[PDB]
């Protein structure tokens, strides 16, 4: 015969009996086992249902912390069924003998009464749910639990984003797509049950960078584009020589390295037709003159017509010291104040993976381990333990080439979680102690 | 949203949903008490058992039914049985479903008012609406043409039905029934020494009569075959594993149906009160009648029961008429069955008691309305 | 602090703390006096000897047991026992702790109002409490529902309990036990002529019946194997170095349990006992009680006793029933186990008489807070 057929009540008692804190603790943890039957039946629930409001009631090992013996275990039942003044039993006719084994029908509609007097990461997948609700133009409901608390303001955004058992479908019809029919109750749905629409709303839009090589581009070169794309300047820069013509990108850069720029005096992107050569011409004077005075860099023999014409050697020339001193910053923000160093920082991975226990430890950057990306994957889920994401790693059974793959995986997601790493896989996979140095401190500035 | 029927025989609850086709719960009308000494902590402090929970810890409890004769004479342990089927076995909250109950003819009136004021104040059911359940037998059957015979525990009546209208004056009821053959068949036990004595041996009888019980085509004729041969002799296992043995038992105890003379009543025979209540009836419509006798309710089920209600009532009719039994096996749930009919027909919808008329006339509407 | 549990049996004082799984001081329930001229000096001047010292020394002194047959007979030596118990074996002082003791059924009611007043009078305990000593036993089993045979030193009862409710109707109660048996040991042992004729000589009696008695599956055929051949004879040595040998009246001493007449007693067995409180209970629970039959006390540790318990019932029960008989190791501890158990509860903490209460009612409290 039939070797289950109810596990979806018990996901359906939870979602209705989460309204109490405490249900859970004799109500299975939404996990579909079967330990409501016999501590339900001792009314351990009835006394629960106090902590719904308010928690400064019945605690659960003042009532019972197992001094019932084993072997007379009679006690309890009528200790915890006296308590069902809170919702109340209509069924005046059961009480604590039969209740001691309990009864299907029994249990079944006491649970009745209990579901009667019972009701009165996840946002970065949320917006991709909540990003309709905009429409023409109003507020959004983020999850269905934080914002709407009635059927009102609920109905008024579904119309922009289109019995209870009916009317959760209006809620679910963005469900329907991949097949989340169960599981959400529509009274919760209704309701607005919040641990239940994080999770489920969150899952429901999990599924809803260029590292390329060109032809002919030294590593160089791709460090300084890659950290180009990285730092988040408007444009996305693909070729150096190409894009700085107008120094908007640099005034940008200047900003992210901490370098003031009055943009009253920097020309727009939308030039017109007469004197855009002039205007682009006073851009590169002004971003010359923001990198020689107060970025304080060496440009002897470059002016702003050199920029403006793309002279690859001076261009180089800011661009480098942009590197050092961006990446000085990086170093120095991560400090009490000006001070930068390498060993007071590489053993700072090794003592905060302590606080889960892993196999992965480093010597210094120039350890002949972390080139394989383990020790990266390791550190970059310490911190951000909802980013475990061990499905792509490879343990022991990586080669030469296919640890290229998890590196890439361990870099990109670097900046999902937040550290501004703006290294190259490559920097990462080879031995370079000048950059996954700083690859540890993006890694730290989210850790701390 | 979705009407509740709920069938309150004497013996046992009938429940469910209209629409559906049986009654989704059925457990005895019974309420339980503890008869003996608690001495284990905190083991005790239940007072009342009410469900089949009432029925498997019987050996330390007294049985108490709240309803005899159809009539609600317990009304707190009929609120505690009420309060069960509502939450326990439909599982529902009573405010959100119209509820359709039941009742026998010729029923004090206070009894139908007393449920209409539980209805509305204890559990406020937006509306409801007590029947007849011989009628609600005749809805089962599909018929709108016949008499129907209806013998559950407590009650058993007549009620003669011609192209939808009743014949109230033709309306007949006999205070025999389930519950007084079981209690016969306890006083005819002890001719073998058989004694049960206790509610809970009360159980074991019924459990006896409902497994060997039958009605004698020719009660002179088994009584004869009985007491000449073994044949009819038939054995039960007792909760303790004692073995006891009936044979003439069997069909004496139903017989009380045709010979109610056998518990001290004056009152005829069912097949004589059924030709009575059709002789009561017009002239014209009597053949109609006599080609449809409908039984109902769980009296009814013993074997042999349709033959001799035929037989008997051919022997009593005028011998041109075509006497007919209908004796459905779904017998036992007629009442529910028809109630859940009613209570699904769109027509029926406005003969709800809503409790706007009943904040207005009082628990006297009932005898309006209905 | 924490409670006290007393166990304060015929032969032996079972005492110590609730939570604990074996009490802490287990020593016979005796009081030893002098017999002889304390010819050494320094030696004469200790006039009582209570615990293991009156065993130990019973060579040159009389032994007395200050309760017989559950019954407190002696009140000056049960209180050096009661002293002993909490000032030397157990070194507590009662003024802390709430005291657990224990009783027989069908005690006398002095008894039990007299040790209440001993316990709130002479040691002043803030709180105490009886417990029927079968229900002990089943709170040391793991069961709500059974019939408890309770035999120690000087009463066996029969206690059936059905979902924590008792059949105090249905309790029964045997003034035969151990020291009965050793007793008749002492008598059958005069066939091979030894004789043992002191209160010391019968605690050597009493240790050779804890030691070489068995109960025969079939006492008929184990009377015949012992009259034929010698495999059955076994030896016993005396404090003196001479040594005894017994090869028939190691289980003829623990058939008297069976046949209560080998000592003149007209009583049923200990197996017709448990079969007749089970016949006495409701029909209904009789099934439950044939298959929880607890065994419990010093005097059911024989060899072979719960054999032949299941052998008599199942003679005795309808066949059908399933005849179960329990009888766990720690037998010898079941109430005291129990006693801690029920003291730990903490639903228990208001059910306990505390002096207040006593200052009110007096010694009579017992009998309603019991
Ligand atoms: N197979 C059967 N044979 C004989 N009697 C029966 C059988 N089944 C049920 N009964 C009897 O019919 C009654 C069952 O209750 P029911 O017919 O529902 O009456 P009510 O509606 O008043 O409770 C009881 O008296 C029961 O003993
Ligand atoms: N293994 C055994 N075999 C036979 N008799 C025993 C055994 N153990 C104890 N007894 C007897 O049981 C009695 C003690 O049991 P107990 O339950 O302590 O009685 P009480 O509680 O009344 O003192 C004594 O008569 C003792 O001789
Ligand atoms: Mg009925
Ligand atoms: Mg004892």
């Amino acid at each position: 015969y039939s070797e289950e057929e109810k596990y979806a009540f018990v996901n359906w008692i939870n979602k209705a009996l989460e309204n109490d804190p405490d249900c859970r603790h004799v109500i299975p943890m939404n996990p579909n086992t079967d330990d409501l039957f016999k501590a339900v039946g001792d009314g351990i629930v009835l006394c629960k249902m106090i902590n719904l409001s308010v928690p400064d009631t019945i605690d659960e090992r003042a009532i019972n912390k197992k001094k019932l013996t084993p072997f007379i275990i009679q006690e309890n039942l009528n200790l915890a069924l006296n308590s069902a003044s809170a919702i109340g039993c209509h069924v005046v006719n059961i009480g604590a003998e039969d209740l001691r084994a309990g009864k299907p029908h029994l249990v079944l509609g006491l649970l009745w009464q209990i579901i009667k007097i019972g009701l009165f990461p996840e946002e970065l997948l949320l917006r991709w749910a909540n990003f309709h609700l905009e429409n023409s133009g109003w507020q959004k409901i983020n999850n269905f639990s934080a914002d709407i608390k009635d059927s009102k303001a609920y109905f008024h955004l579904l119309n922009q984003i289109a019995d209870d058992l009916k009317r959760a479908e209006s809620m679910l019809q963005q469900a329907d797509k991949l097949g989340c029919r169960q599981f959400v109750t529509p009274a919760d749905v209704v309701s607005g049950n919040p641990k239940l629409n994080l999770a489920f709303v969150a899952n429901l839009f999990n599924k809803y960078i260029d590292w390329t090589l060109l032809e002919g581009e030294t590593r160089e070169e791709r460090t300084f584009r890659n950290w180009m794309n990285s730092l988040g300047v408007n444009p996305h820069v693909n070729h150096l020589y190409a894009d700085l013509q107008d120094a908007l990108v640099i005034l940008q850069l200047y900003e992210r390295i901490k370098v003031p720029v009055d943009w009253s005096k920097v020309n727009k992107p939308p030039y017109p037709k007469l004197g855009a050569n002039m205007k682009k011409l006073e851009n590169c004077n002004y971003a010359v003159e923001l990198g020689k005075h107060p970025a304080k860099f060496s440009l002897v023999g470059i002016g702003g017509q050199d920029l403006n014409d793309g002279n690859q050697t001076l261009t180089l020339a800011l661009v480098w010291q942009l590197m050092r001193r961006y990446t000085l910053n990086v170093l120095e923000d991560l400090g009490d104040g000006q001070k930068a160093n390498d060993d007071i920082i590489v053993n700072w991975v090794n003592r905060t993976l302590s606080e889960a226990g892993k196999s992965t430890s480093i010597q210094s950057f120039k350890d002949k381990t972390i080139s394989s990306s383990l020790a990266v994957v390791d550190l970059i889920d310490a911190i951000q333990p909802g980013c475990i994401n061990y499905d792509l790693v490879k343990s022991g059974n990586l080669t030469e080439d296919d640890k290229h793959n998890n590196a890439k995986y361990a870099v990109s997601m670097a900046r999902r979680i937040g550290a501004r790493v703006y290294a190259l896989p490559e920097d990462l996979v080879e031995v370079k102690p000048k950059m996954v140095m700083t690859v540890f401190a993006c890694l730290m500035g989210r850790g701390m | 949203t979705t009407a509740l029927v709920c069938d309150n025989g004497s013996g046992l609850v009938k429940a469910g949903f209209a629409g559906d086709d049986a009654p989704r719960a059925v457990f005895p009308s019974i309420v339980g008490r503890p008869r003996h000494q608690g001495v284990m902590v905190g083991m005790g402090q239940k007072d009342s058992y009410v469900g089949d929970e009432a029925q498997s810890k019987r050996g330390i409890l007294t049985l108490k039914y709240p309803i005899e004769h159809g009539i609600i004479t317990n009304w707190d342990d009929m609120e505690k049985i009420w309060h069960h089927t509502f939450y326990n076995e439909l599982r529902v909250a009573p405010e959100e479903h119209p509820t359709l109950l039941t009742e026998a003819p010729l029923n004090p009136k206070a009894n139908r008012e007393k449920m209409t004021q539980i209805m509305f104040e204890t559990f406020n059911v937006p509306a409801m609406y007590v029947a007849i359940q011989a009628v609600l037998s005749l809805y089962a059957s599909g018929r709108t043409t016949g008499i129907v015979l209806d013998s559950g525990d407590g009650v058993t009546h007549n009620v003669p039905i011609y192209e939808g209208y009743a014949l109230p004056h033709a309306i007949m009821r006999l205070d025999l029934a389930g519950r007084d053959l079981t209690d016969y068949l306890m006083k005819i036990l002890t001719e073998r020494g058989y004694s049960f004595v206790t509610t809970a041996e009360r159980e074991i009888v019924r459990d006896i009569k409902e497994k060997l019980c039958y009605v004698a085509l020719d009660f002179e004729n088994e009584m004869a075959t009985a007491a000449s041969s073994s044949s009819l002799e038939k054995s039960y296992e007792l909760p303790d594993g004692q073995v006891i043995t009936i044979g003439n038992e069997r069909f004496r105890c139903p017989e009380t149906l045709f010979q109610p003379s056998f518990i001290g009543m004056e009152s005829a025979g069912i097949h004589e009160t059924t030709y009575n209540s059709i002789m009561k009836c017009d002239i014209d419509i009597r053949k109609d009648l006599y080609a449809n006798n409908v039984m109902s309710g769980g009296t009814t089920m013993y074997p042999g029961i349709a033959d001799r209600m035929q037989k008997e009532i051919t022997a009593l009719a005028p011998s041109t008429m075509k006497i007919k039994i209908i004796a459905p096996p779904e017998r036992k749930y007629s009442v529910w069955i028809g109630g859940s009919i009613l209570a699904s027909l769109s027509t029926f919808q406005q003969m709800w008691i809503t409790k706007q008329e009943y904040d207005e006339a009082g628990p006297s509407i009932v005898h309006r309305k209905c």
